């Protein structure tokens, strides 16, 4: 009912936060020439169809993606207002978003259905990922409170914890790409609740540059490319 | 349930003795509102018929013309001890169901004051207003203890700006 | 003026077909069918408010007798602390 | 020890079809100081008691003026009498503007009803908290109404509203043709209402600041007086 | 109490509406029986009309409405209830038959009057009516018809449709006859047979004999929904005298 | 464990019923006494007026209510609701009249005042009116009388009777029913109306009274509703007076 | 002004949906299952009465003429949702690209509507799981469940209601990637036999495809280009001619 | 102690069996809990005074000026400062310039404190009742050509009255005591500056001084001005001195 | 208001124990932040929580912000509030300056903030901002520093030295001692020192958690990189050093 505790806290905030601690665990890693996204999928359904082209990963525009730990009902409810942003952004100054813009913008939001008490928050946390020329590949994340903050490698959702200290050990600053994908895919398989990782539990995107001087290009895998860096980095569940 | 008889005793002509504080008169509303705890835990009448008596010999009397009740309302250090300590004893009496016969004869003589416009007659009808809103809840049975007379007496003590 | 014939007309209609409607019942039915109606069209404006969605709503169309027609207003349309200091006045 | 249910809300009714916080409502009329009103066949009277809070203190105002044929007295609440009488001038411009009359005061107790009558039956509200004697004067004679705040009215030749009013009541019932018949000499109906209000104060006395009075007949239209005005009826 | 639970239309643990199971119990207020049947050309409906005190005029009691030409309802429930979802069923007509260019079908009224009932169903300070409403008529497209309504906005159609507080007695011997028959309606070429076989039913069903002012008829034909009066009403009762 | 359905009005309690519009006909249980009696080719309306001080205007504080000009109403409970009801009812005669050419059908003015009634039973935001009213009148179609309770309901009536006395009352309106099946007279609904209001004025004994009554006859007032008094008022005092001192 | 519905209960819970959950868990069975060239969805009829004539009561409904839904929980919110997911249709999509939304847009914006209802004051989540099944010319076939929520899911296949458990264990022991369409509609056939309250017939059970363009259902020749529904929606003599297949 | 508490005590918009609003009456009482506010009311001008408490260092003097200016002939004391009362005083400034330029002339101190309390009854910005207070105590002080030197207490219900002298705040009783004993129509305007500083000494506990203590006249001539440190020093003095020469 | 004064026990009016009190529970336990002024300019500091070792340093938020060209604030409390009331100042001041040709005035900067919080404490069922807020700046055409604090009730106030959030008792406490109001740090290096000290004391482990601006007049508004606080912070450290050592036993 957006009240304060006593203490000068907000126990709806705090239940959107219990929520979203037990909504499957992403990670992202800011290499020093991409961005790699990864994320822990709950498939307890069989006749679920994976193969869908979508659930945890999304893109906002042609150089900036998140990944959703908390209710996707919600989440997609901030992403087609971030999708409109960028798009009326873009119309707007005929140049593609930058990333603290588009962060802070659902950080915005988000702090609003907080404030007024005929709204619940929304229970979502978002490890936004980008290029722009302003700054660079940059990684963020946003909670249900209307936070947010910049990190060079950084765990939401479940198991967080466990997730921050995998990375503060292996982490470097001039690490490559594909050093964030064996990080990413090490740290998830050093976290785990389910007993292996394998190529439909996990969720999978990049941010890298290519070969070619004006571009920057975001591969959301498909789930026969995420079973090739399975198999190259060694987690490979392989005949 | 700690204290003797001789040091409630003290404690008592204390109090009794700052209700005719010369200097404060902060220091004389105050001593009512303690003389009403000293009041409230008494067991037995006596002790309290002759405090009704020390209190409502400076009261309880045609003495006094209009002018005289309303010029000594303004003034008299005495006689507003006296209704301080008359109101101590009427609010020590907040929920006792079939209400005392004294409490209507004394809500008599404080309600003389309450029509006085000045300090002695402040404390009157903060009295019979604390009285009335404590018996709110009971009213149609305590209405009865009275006379029509003495209910109207009742009636006139909130002299608050939007009540006309 | 230089602005064209049927601007102020179509801008006003949804807001005048139900005024208009409205004193008909009245006429017809009496004081209390336009007063049922204006409550229950009340109930169903005052609460149901989400900063993020703007459009319509589900039991409003069925109030109105919308529920199975399109308008060019409803395949054309057309902050949140600025709709939430609007909705509880500033 | 015997807690009500059904005095919270106005909208509630009790199991026995009281409108308890209506009756509350009334309650606070003896909260004000005495008000007398009185009629003959050709005026109207008002005489009212004011208090003050501290002898410092200028008095409390009591009677109002909505037009040159009628005006009102109020033992109640008075920021809550500021309301009322705003629309009762209110409507007696919306008379002689849109109608080109005067609102007969007859028509001025239908729309204070209508008023009071609203505030009694929706939620996120509360009743008047005030009584009103409304006086005046129209093409059917010399008028006296009591308006109580459940959103009713009456016609009536006299009555005192505020506290220990029971005594100028009974005064009033017990001298009743003394004061119907006056007419033509309104001092004498001002004398009448003194009397009256006089039996309300328990050995207080009326004042030449203590005490307003308000007359309204034939064509000395609605007036009001204050100090030595009030002097020559003390 | 379960503090808003009973008191609001909102779902207990349950999932019960607590708004819309007492509103049905609204609607045996009357302590009212109606039946409804289909012919072949014609549909029909009887219903139980209750006049105890001598000083009311039996002429203004009536739970039967003509909602348009061709189609009309009996309501079960309380009279107040009744005459506001009539009010409400005239003016929905009358808006279609403007919009559509013909003649409001009795399907797509209780369609459009069951919808309405899901709005008081599902917001909080919107109350369910305490009614059930029974429409009637020979629609061009599906000839005689019968289609009822509810408090929680379930409609569905019916071929002999009833409302009452003994509306099992009714039912269970409507069934057994659907059930030796095998035809989906009363083989009778004129009304007047129709209403008879609907006054030997609820005389079968209710225990009792009716007078001419004890009961009530509607005759809905193509063309014309209308009421019958009391005279017309014992031409009915005599005819069945006249077979037993 | 509780009972909470009593204390808002867009609620049913278990039973399925509005408690508010069940205490808002308590009100009009505690009213003033009122009937109609409807005759061959009118209606007459009578209350008992209890005086509670001589301070009471006369013949200027009036029950009877004259609604448009070819109705009546009498009205018993919550006097402040009875007027709100009674002055909504003087709309609608009013808008049927500009916008028909015609008055309005007493069948027709009833079910329009029966319908903002039952919309004060709908929303929790607004109270029932605590009042009953009796209206009735003469049209094209002659002599109707109609009941309406807090809860919106309405019937035509032959009598009908609310307030304090309805008890005996109604068992004297089911006396008059009963010798007169065909009907009685407009001067024989007059004297017997004081009659019964008399005989229920035996409840309060004490509380002393005034009669007021009204006709809308056909063939005595030409079909409009207007005042009974003077010889006719005076004939009905007697008539009343020498059946109940029956010795 | 303490004025939400549907607030967090301290175990980060919804609460409200949850007893929603409870309303769509007690309907009649409704099920869904999509093969390599076409799809099924299949529900029971609960008569009220043996005298009221089902025919009336359609539960599997025409969204576009490639769309399907079928329901369990409460009918008359499923009647109310359906209204608006055609209306949606038309006006978002149809009347803007002049061809039919595909089964993920039309499902997205049918869990939009639900959401808002979750979110909001004076209003209660509905009491309805839908199943929406369909096909489009990228996508190919599909379906879909959609809860009180608003999340929507894609499906194989599924089943929603009491027997719903049941069900969707038989689903998953028959389901295989191969299916075909004349044997995604005998395993519906065979489900709904378990799952049945009353009598099972071509008369009680719905059952819709999206499958084959039908050019005799488009009402009109002379335009190839416009292919004809793939929404059909069984016969009752079919269903009976497959029940004795069964 | 023992407990006296009522069932009617904290009800909002609601009259107890004798009438009592509670939430209006229990903001009345907050005329004791506030510092000290002074008005005396003369034919030559109105002193309004405040005690000081010490402050911080770092907090500069014009965060907390309990006397202000509304216009050139009006200014308020309060004996506790918030957010509505600078609202209050901000209202009552806007107000008093609204009538300048509609109105050609300066406010009377009457309508000014009726436009106050109008906003007390609004609740700030449906029909305006006094059901719920406002703000804090005004001592109204000005002066108009029609009602000369005015004093007003303008209450958090939206009524006042005028005073010849009150108090308000920690002083209240011993204050306004003092003040009906001794108060004349004969007070000169250097007597009403020694009486109230009189009256200040004996309420403040401390020794008064030029740095807890402050004074303000509002005169016709001079119009509103809150008076220098050195002169409210050579006033104490003065009162030594008047005192020592008894 | 509050603690041991109660007559014949005691019951609750609507009163003290309230939303906005919890407000203030709030801001208290945000961040120390903290304003001095100076002969000529004014400096704003604040704590930075010590960032964590996988934290983005060059993109994170400078804690301090610019509302207008000659306008900073700086706060404690709920950031996500923060960034909420800084926006409304920001656009609030283009806005004035749009439709007044003036830029915003510092005390206009100060009561449009405290009064937006005030409406969001007043009434609805919307909470108030856990925040408050130091506002500092220059007027233009003119050479005064100014400071001011608002409070999550509204409240506002002017200060020659202030400090909220966690610890700040002990910081008012120092700047009593260290800031004399007759002859304040006369250079800007001075009020810079004072403010370094001044956070000293108060900060988890040192020059990572101080970050300050230096405004001046014209519009000269000036972050301090971590490398210029390193050599105040230095210089502190080095006159401790000296100071116990030019100790005499």
């Amino acid at each position: 009912t957006t009240i304060f505790s006593p203490e000068g806290r907000l126990y709806q905030v705090e239940y959107a936060l219990e929520s979203i601690s037990h909504a499957g665990t992403a990670i992202g890693i800011m290499a020093s020439d991409g961005i790699v996204l990864a994320a822990e999928r709950k498939v307890t359904s069989t006749l679920l169809e994976q193969d869908t082209s979508t659930e945890k990963l999304y893109k906002l525009n042609d150089k900036i993606a998140v990944a959703v730990a908390g209710l996707t009902a919600d989440a997609e409810i901030l992403i087609n207002t971030a999708r409109i942003h960028a798009q009326n952004y873009l119309k707007t100054y005929n140049e593609d978003i930058p990333v603290e813009i588009l962060v802070r913008r659902l950080s915005d939001i988000k702090q609003g259905y907080t404030q007024h008490g005929g709204l619940r928050p929304f229970g979502v946390s978002f490890i936004y990922a980008g290029y722009d020329d302003r700054y660079g590949y940059q990684l963020y994340t946003s909670n249900p409170s209307g936070n947010y903050t910049g990190w060079k490698a950084i765990s939401v959702g479940a198991n967080t914890s466990a997730a921050q200290t995998l990375l503060q050990m292996d982490y470097k600053d001039d690490m490559k790409v594909d050093d964030a994908i064996e990080l990413a895919l090490k740290t998830l398989s050093k976290t785990t609740d389910s007993s292996a990782l394998t190529y439909d539990r996990l969720e999978f995107a990049t941010i890298r540059k290519g070969a070619n001087d004006g571009e920057v290009y975001q591969k959301i895998f498909k789930p026969q490319e995420i079973k090739d860096i399975l198999v190259k980095t060694g987690i490979t569940k392989k005949d | 349930l700690q204290l003797t008889e001789e040091e409630k005793n003290k404690i008592l002509e204390f109090v009794v003795s700052n209700l005719y504080n010369e200097q404060f008169v902060e220091v004389r509303v105050r001593a009512a509102s303690i003389l009403s705890d000293i009041v409230h835990n008494w067991k037995e009448e006596q002790p309290l018929l002759s405090l009704i008596e020390r209190f409502a010999k400076g009261l309880d009397v045609n003495k006094y013309t209009s002018k005289e009740r309303q010029k000594l309302s303004k003034t008299d250090i005495k006689i507003h001890g006296n209704v301080l300590g008359l109101g101590a004893i009427i609010s020590a009496f907040p929920y006792v169901f079939p209400l005392p016969p004294w409490i209507p004869k004394q809500l008599s003589n404080l309600s003389s004051w309450a029509r006085t416009s000045g300090m002695t007659g402040q404390a009157a009808k903060n009295t019979i207003s604390e009285f009335k809103k404590v018996r709110a809840d009971t009213w149609k049975f305590d209405r009865a203890s009275f006379n029509t007379e003495e209910l109207e007496d009742l009636e006139g003590v909130l002299w608050r700006s939007y009540y006309a | 003026n230089d602005r064209h014939p049927l601007e102020s007309t179509l801008k006003n209609w949804e807001t005048t077909q139900r005024q208009r409607q409205m004193e008909q019942y009245r006429q017809i039915f009496g004081i209390a069918e336009p007063m049922k109606r204006t409550m229950e069209m009340e109930i169903v404006n005052r609460t149901d408010f989400n900063p993020l969605s703007t459009n319509g709503s589900i039991h409003r169309d069925i109030l109105l007798n919308k529920e199975c027609s399109i308008d060019w207003e409803d395949v054309y349309p057309g902050d949140v602390h600025s709709k939430i200091e609007k909705q509880l006045g500033i | 020890m015997f807690r009500n249910n059904y005095d919270g809300d106005t909208v509630t009714f009790s199991p026995t079809g009281r409108l308890f916080q209506v009756e509350y409502a009334l309650e606070a009329i003896k909260q004000g100081s005495v008000t007398v009103g009185l009629r003959s066949n050709t005026h109207a009277v008002l005489v009212a008691l004011k208090r003050n809070a501290d002898e410092l203190s200028s008095y409390q105002k009591k009677i109002i003026k909505c037009d040159e044929h009628m005006g009102l007295s109020l033992a109640g609440l008075a920021p809550d009498a500021r309301v009322l009488s705003n629309y009762l001038r209110q409507q007696c411009n919306y008379s002689s503007l849109v109608f080109n009359r005067k609102l007969a005061v007859e028509r001025a107790g239908h729309l204070l009803c209508d008023k009071a009558q609203k505030n009694t039956q929706s939620y996120g509200g509360r009743p008047y908290g005030v009584g009103l004697l409304i006086i005046g004067y129209d093409k059917s004679g010399a008028h006296l109404l009591e308006f109580q705040p459940s959103g009713n009215v009456t016609e009536l030749y006299g009555t005192a509203i505020g506290a220990r009013s029971q005594g100028a009541k009974t005064y009033l019932e017990r001298t009743l043709d003394t004061f119907i018949k006056i007419d033509g000499n309104p001092d004498e109906l001002i004398k009448a209402g003194v009397e009256a209000i006089s039996q309300s104060l328990r050995d207080e006395s009326l004042t030449v600041d203590n005490l307003s009075i308000a007359i309204v007949g034939k064509d000395t239209p609605f007036t009001i007086y204050d100090g030595e005005a009030v002097a020559k009826y003390i | 109490a379960a503090g808003y639970d009973r008191h609001i239309t909102i779902f207990s643990p349950e999932g019960r509406l607590y708004q819309v199971e007492y509103a049905f119990k609204a609607t045996n207020q009357t302590n009212i029986n109606s039946l409804a049947v289909r012919g072949k050309d014609c549909t029909v409906v009887i219903s139980q009309k209750k006049v105890p005190d001598k000083l009311l005029d039996p002429t203004t009691v009536s739970y039967i409405f003509c909602i348009s030409r061709t189609i009309g309802m009996v309501v079960n429930g309380p009279i107040p209830d009744a005459r506001n979802a009539a009010l409400r069923a005239k003016a929905e007509a009358a808006e279609f038959r403007y919009k559509y260019g013909y003649d409001m079908p009795c399907d797509v009224l209780a369609k459009r009057m069951a919808n309405l009932s899901q709005i008081y169903t599902q917001r909080a300070y919107m109350r369910p009516l305490g009614v059930i409403l029974t429409f009637v008529s020979v629609d061009e497209e599906l000839g005689p018809s019968i289609y009822k309504t509810d408090p929680a906005g379930y409609y569905v159609g019916y071929k002999a449709t009833a409302t009452g507080p003994k509306q099992q007695e009714i039912t269970t011997n409507l069934e057994n006859h659907f059930k030796k028959s095998k035809i989906d309606h009363i083989n009778e070429e004129s009304w007047e047979k129709v209403v008879e076989f609907a006054i030997t039913h609820m005389i079968d069903a209710l225990g009792t004999e009716f007078s001419k002012n004890d009961l009530e008829v509607g005759v809905a034909t193509k063309d014309k929904f209308f009421t019958l009066s009391a005279e017309n009403i014992e031409e009915r009762l005599v005819a069945i005298a006249e077979q037993d | 464990i509780g009972t909470g359905y009593d204390l808002s009005n867009s609620v049913f309690s278990p039973d399925g019923r509005n408690f508010q519009v069940e205490y808002a006909v308590k009100a009009v249980e505690n009213g003033t006494t009122s009937i109609g009696i409807k005759c061959n080719d009118g209606v007459v309306f009578a209350v008992e007026k209890l005086i509670t001080s001589k301070l009471l205007v006369p013949q200027k504080n009036v029950k009877i209510q004259v609604v448009d000009r070819h109705i009546g109403c009498v009205y018993s409970g919550l006097i402040p609701d009875g007027r709100h009801l009674v002055n909504r009812g003087r709309e609608e005669a009013a808008s049927f009249k500009k916008l028909y050419k015609t008055p309005i059908p007493i069948p027709a003015f009833a079910d329009r005042l029966g319908q903002y009634v039952q919309a004060h039973t709908l929303y929790n935001s607004v109270r029932p009116f605590g009042v009953s009213t009796i209206f009735g009148g003469v049209d094209k179609n002659g002599a109707h009388l109609y009941m309406l309770e807090p809860s919106g309901s309405y019937w035509g009536y032959k009598g009908a009777a609310t307030g304090k006395g309805r008890q005996s009352a109604k068992a004297e309106l089911e006396k008059l029913v009963d010798h007169h099946p065909e009907g009685l007279s407009a001067r024989e609904a007059v004297k017997q109306a004081a009659k019964i209001i008399y005989l229920a004025h035996e409840d309060n004994k004490e509380k002393d009274f005034e009669l007021e009554i009204s006709w809308c006859s056909l063939s005595e007032t030409n079909g409009l509703h207007k005042f009974v008094k003077g010889d006719l008022l005076q004939e009905a005092i007697d008539f009343a007076q020498k059946e109940i001192n029956g010795d | 002004y303490s004025f939400s519905l549907t607030t967090f209960s301290p175990s980060g819970k919804l609460g409200q949906i949850d007893y929603a959950l409870t309303a769509v868990k007690q309907g009649v069975t409704s099920l869904g299952i999509k093969a390599t060239n076409g799809v099924v969805i299949a529900t029971e009829k609960k008569s009220s009465s043996p005298l009221a004539m089902s025919e009336t009561l359609s539960k599997v409904s025409l969204l576009t003429p490639d769309i399907g839904a079928v329901y369990s929980g409460m009918g008359p919110d499923y009647r109310v949702l359906v209204d608006k997911s055609r209306k949606v249709a038309h006006t978002s999509y149809k009347r803007i690209y002049g061809e039919y939304p595909p089964t993920k847009l039309l499902v997205s914006e049918v869990a939009k509507i639900m959401q808002e209802a979750t979110q909001s004051g004076g209003v209660r989540p509905f009491g309805v799981s839908l199943l929406i099944a369909g096909h489009d010319e990228f996508n190919g076939f599909s379906l879909y469940q959609v809860d009180p929520s608003g999340s929507y899911f894609p499906w194989k296949a599924t089943a929603i209601g009491k027997g719903s458990v049941a069900a969707k264990t038989f689903l998953e022991k028959r389901w295989n990637d191969e299916l075909e369409l004349e044997d995604a509609i005998h395993i519906a056939l065979l489900t709904l036999k378990e799952s049945v309250e009353g009598e099972f017939n071509g008369d009680t059970i719905e059952l819709a495809i999206i499958g084959d363009e039908n050019p005799d259902l488009l009402g009109y020749t002379g335009i190839p280009t416009d292919k004809g529904p793939r929404f059909r929606k069984l016969t009752s003599q079919e269903i009976n001619d497959r029940l004795e297949a069964l | 102690m023992f407990l006296t508490r009522s069932e009617y005590d904290r009800g909002v918009s609601t009259f107890s069996p004798e009438g009592r609003l509670f939430q209006v009456e229990y903001s009345l009482e907050a005329i004791k809990l506030g510092s000290t506010a002074i008005g005396i009311a003369t034919k030559e001008g109105v002193v309004l005074g405040v005690e000081k408490r010490a402050t911080s260092p770092l907090l500069e003097s014009d965060s907390i000026e309990k006397i202000v200016e509304i216009d050139r002939h009006i200014g308020c004391a309060m004996s506790g400062l918030t957010a509505d009362a600078r609202s209050m005083i901000e209202h009552a400034r806007t107000a008093a310039v609204t009538h300048n330029l509609y109105y050609d002339e300066d406010i009377n101190v009457e309508s000014l404190t009726q436009s106050v309390c109008d906003l007390a009854l609004r609740f700030g910005e449906e029909e305006r009742l006094m059901s719920r207070p406002f703000g804090v105590a005004l001592l109204i002080a000005g002066h108009d050509a029609d009602d000369g030197y005015q004093l007003f207490h303008a209450e958090p219900s939206g009524t006042f009255y005028r005073y010849n002298a009150k108090a308000i705040g920690s002083g209240s009783e011993g204050a306004q005591a003092e003040l009906l004993n001794e108060w004349h129509s004969s007070l000169t305007l250097k007597e009403a500056e020694l009486l109230v500083l009189k009256i200040l000494k004996q309420v403040m506990e401390e020794k008064l001084d030029e740095n807890n203590a402050q004074l303000s006249c509002i005169t016709k001539q001079d119009g509103f001005k809150i008076y220098d440190n050195e002169k409210t020093a050579e006033l104490i003095k003065e009162l030594k001195e008047k005192e020592a020469a008894e | 208001m509050s603690g041991y004064d109660r007559a014949l026990s005691i019951f609750s009016p609507d009163g003290h124990i309230f939303q906005v009190e919890y407000a203030l529970e709030a801001v208290k336990r945000g961040t120390c932040a903290v304003g001095v002024k100076g002969k000529n300019c004014v400096v704003l500091g604040c704590e930075r929580r010590s960032t964590l070792k996988l934290q983005d340093t060059r993109i994170t938020p400078s804690k301090v912000s610019k509302i207008d060209s000659h306008v900073v604030l700086s706060f404690s409390g709920l950031n996500a509030d923060s960034r909420i009331l800084i926006e409304k100042a920001r656009v609030e001041a283009q806005s004035h300056r749009l439709t007044l040709e003036d830029p915003v005035t510092v005390e206009y900067l100060t009561r449009y903030v405290a009064g937006v919080q005030q409406r969001y404490t007043q009434s609805g069922g919307v909470r108030p901002f856990g925040v408050s807020t130091l506002i500092a700046g220059f007027d233009p055409r003119d050479d005064e520093p100014k400071l001011y604090q608002t409070e999550p009730s509204g409240i506002y106030s002017s200060w020659s030295a202030q400090t909220i959030g966690r610890n700040s008792k002990t910081v008012r406490e120092f700047l009593e001692k260290n800031y004399d109001r007759k002859e304040p740090p006369a250079t800007v290096e001075e009020c810079v020192k004072l403010t370094v000290r001044s956070l000293l004391e108060v900060v988890q482990t040192g020059a990572k958690n101080i970050e300050i601006t230096v405004v001046k007049p014209d519009s000269d508004i000036v972050a301090l990189s971590s490398e210029e606080i390193n050599q105040y912070v230095t210089q502190i450290e080095q006159e401790k050093q000296e100071q116990q050592e030019q100790d005499k036993k």
